[PDB]
């Protein structure tokens, strides 16, 4: 792990000692050899995980989790720096440098064996995405964002700090090897419970569940655009994977102790993408989406099937691509106009033909149109969650119909009809845009061709 | 034929011969508790280091 893990480090240096005029060059060439570099770690054994070393460890659960993020960093760079032009050497320099510690936080978490590393960096995570957010947010609101941000996170993973302590002290180990060959039941009693609670709730706020979900859409808007493509992309993730990880220790109080989970979940899900119906902020729209999204994903965990672990693994890995692409989007816009709101600009397919084109396929995996990989996600853990009770195919069947609704809506009402007459500052596509278009939606549609990959370590 | 002691004499510790045996335990003191074993042994190096959380060394 130390091969992917180094470079990454170096590309601190190499852009504090880069000239002026070549920062962006260089942190997005050497971002993009990184990218490739951690492609090699797909190759997985079978029967288990790959250990390189005491202290990390890669699985098929990690694996698609660290080249997204890995490939999200250059990604974040080319969207970055149209708004950031105005911007100071040493200014442009700290961003670029909170992005990359962002990184290496992350590689580390999703490889670290142990619990307490794993909960050391998935804390860390927050220092540069606070940073980031408040420092370099446009609107005055990203102050009050910033700390719904850090306190609705705290508030969750402090009991998992104690949990934790706790649980090494009565097993004797955090390694998460040994926390799987040394699994024994929990008992039903208030101890368990809070125990329970204390090792769900962190993750639970990061998904977010339905309910606990106020700071996303506060963050996600008034963040930069690499702000809210990381946000939405990889850190939501942390709640899904920490939880996949997790609930080995928690059989066989899971039973009942998921319900409320589930049922919030549920009907969150439907909640959520209803309010995507009436949104006046094109950004509020896509961040409800991910929350829409998140909810299925809770669900598939809760319930504890190999299909649903599947699902949930490839519906994390799509989601993270298709919502970074409609954040990009809906940013070009923005730069344009100036302004968050979703009829102010209308009828821009006749201005802007091939971001029309990107709006549209955008638009048509966040439905989740087979065979994408969205679809193949959503429809695991919708067979897996069958198998749990029949009556969840009702509520499954009405997500499906609303995220149709909201997603083609959103499409309709920014592209189509007449534009606007008094707005006459739309400049032709560049380059930079649609190649960002691009290279968010080329993995995607090459991903469906390799199914495999993006499902995990049940397959 | 009594001789008045002289200046710095009656004040002299002087030693006394006897047949009274030197009394064995004058304080009554009861036995003393066993003291703790000691330290012995060579010194190795801690198994696996620290051993605190994460850390290898
Ligand atoms: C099924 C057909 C098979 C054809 C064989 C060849 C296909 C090669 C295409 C490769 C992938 C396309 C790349 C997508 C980005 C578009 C790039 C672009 O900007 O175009 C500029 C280019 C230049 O035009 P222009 O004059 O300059 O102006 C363009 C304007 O912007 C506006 O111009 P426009 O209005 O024409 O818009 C461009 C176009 C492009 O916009 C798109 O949306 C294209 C992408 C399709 C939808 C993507 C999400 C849906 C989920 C499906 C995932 C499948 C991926 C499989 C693996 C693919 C590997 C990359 O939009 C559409 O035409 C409407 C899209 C509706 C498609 C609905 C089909 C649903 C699924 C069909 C079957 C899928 C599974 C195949 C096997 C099934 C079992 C046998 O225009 C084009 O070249 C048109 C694109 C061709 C249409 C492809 C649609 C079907 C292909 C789907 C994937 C291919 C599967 C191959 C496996 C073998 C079968
Ligand atoms: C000039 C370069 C040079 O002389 O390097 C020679 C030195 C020779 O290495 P070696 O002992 O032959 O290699 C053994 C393996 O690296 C195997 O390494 P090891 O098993 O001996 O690891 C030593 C151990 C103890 O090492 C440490 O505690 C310090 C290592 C840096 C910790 C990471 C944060 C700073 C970056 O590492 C840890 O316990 C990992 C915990 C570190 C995270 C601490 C918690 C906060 C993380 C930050 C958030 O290599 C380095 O110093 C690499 C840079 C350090
Ligand atoms: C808005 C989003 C917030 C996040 C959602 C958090 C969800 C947390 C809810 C926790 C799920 C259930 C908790 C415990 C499971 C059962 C609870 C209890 O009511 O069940 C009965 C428990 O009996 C009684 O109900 C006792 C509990 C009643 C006192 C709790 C107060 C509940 C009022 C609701 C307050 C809201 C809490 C959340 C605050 C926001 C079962 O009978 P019994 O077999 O005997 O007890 C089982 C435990 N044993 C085995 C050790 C004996
Ligand atoms: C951003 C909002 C997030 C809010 C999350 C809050 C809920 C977190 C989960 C509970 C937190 C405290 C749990 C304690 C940590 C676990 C430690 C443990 O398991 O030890 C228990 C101890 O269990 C406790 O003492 C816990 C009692 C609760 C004390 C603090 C109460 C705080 C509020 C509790 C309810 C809220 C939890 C759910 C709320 C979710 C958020 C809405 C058993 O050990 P022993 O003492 O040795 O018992 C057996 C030997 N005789």
């Amino acid at each position: 792990m130390l091969k992917i893990i180094i470079p990454t480090t170096m590309l601190l240096p190499m852009t504090w000692m880069s000239k002026h005029n070549m920062i962006w060059i260089n942190a997005t060439v050497h971002s993009l050899l990184i990218s490739l570099i951690s492609l090699s770690l797909l190759n997985q054994l079978g029967e288990n995980s790959l250990n390189f070393s005491l202290t990390f460890f890669s699985d098929s659960l990690s694996a698609p989790l660290l080249v997204l993020t890995t490939w999200l960093l250059p990604l974040m760079l080319m969207a970055s720096q149209s708004h950031l032009s105005k911007e100071t050497t040493t200014r442009k320099k700290l961003y670029i440098t909170m992005l990359i510690l962002l990184q290496l936080f992350l590689i580390m978490t999703f490889t670290a064996t142990e619990l307490i590393l794993f909960y050391i960096l998935f804390e860390a995570t927050l220092v540069p995405t606070l940073i980031i957010i408040t420092r370099w947010g446009n609107q005055t609101e990203r102050l009050n964002a910033g700390l719904y941000f850090l306190f609705y996170t705290l508030a969750g993973s402090l009991p998992l700090l104690v949990a934790l302590v706790y649980i090494q002290n009565t097993t004797g180990s955090l390694n998460f090897l040994i926390i799987h060959y040394w699994s024994h039941p929990l008992s039903n009693s208030w101890s368990n419970i809070f125990m329970w609670l204390a090792c769900i709730m962190a993750f639970m706020v990061k998904m977010p569940l339905y309910g606990l979900h106020l700071w996303l859409p506060k963050a996600h808007v008034e963040a930069p655009i690499a702000g809210s493509m990381v946000l939405a992309a990889v850190l939501l993730k942390l709640g899904g994977y920490g939880m996949m990880r997790i609930t080995t220790i928690l059989n066989p109080l899971t039973n009942y102790m998921a319900y409320p989970f589930l049922m919030l979940s549920m009907w969150g899900m439907i909640m959520t993408s209803s309010i995507c119906l009436r949104q006046t902020d094109l950004k509020s729209l896509i961040a409800y989406s991910s929350v829409s999204h998140m909810a299925l994903v809770i669900v598939a965990i809760m319930i504890q099937t190999p299909w649903s672990f599947m699902g949930a693994t490839a519906l994390m890995i799509a989601h993270g691509l298709t919502s970074s692409m409609l954040f990009c989007l809906a940013n070009t816009n923005y730069e344009r106009v100036h302004s968050r709101t979703m009829i102010l600009a209308r009828g821009l397919q006749t201005l802007l033909p091939l971001m029309a084109t990107w709006w549209l396929v955008a638009s048509l995996t966040n439905l989740a149109l087979p065979p994408s990989i969205n679809l193949i996600g959503e429809l695991f853990i919708i067979t897996a969650s069958f198998s749990w009770s029949n009556i969840t195919i009702i509520l499954m069947g009405m997500n499906m119909m609303i995220t149709a609704l909201y997603s083609l809506y959103m499409l309709i009402t920014t592209q189509r009809g007449k534009y606007t007459h008094h707005i006459n500052n739309i400049k032709p596509s560049f380059t930079r845009e649609n190649a960002l278009m691009a290279l968010h939606i080329l993995p995607l549609l090459l991903l469906t061709l390799n199914p495999k990959m993006i499902l995990g370590p049940l397959y | 034929g009594w001789v008045r002691p002289d200046l710095g004499e009656l004040s002299k510790v002087t030693k006394v011969k006897t047949d009274r045996p030197l009394p064995e335990n004058p304080y009554h003191s009861r036995a003393r508790p066993e003291p703790n074993p000691e330290a012995e042994g060579d010194l190795k190096p801690a198994k696996h280091g620290s051993r605190l959380f994460f850390w290898t060394m």
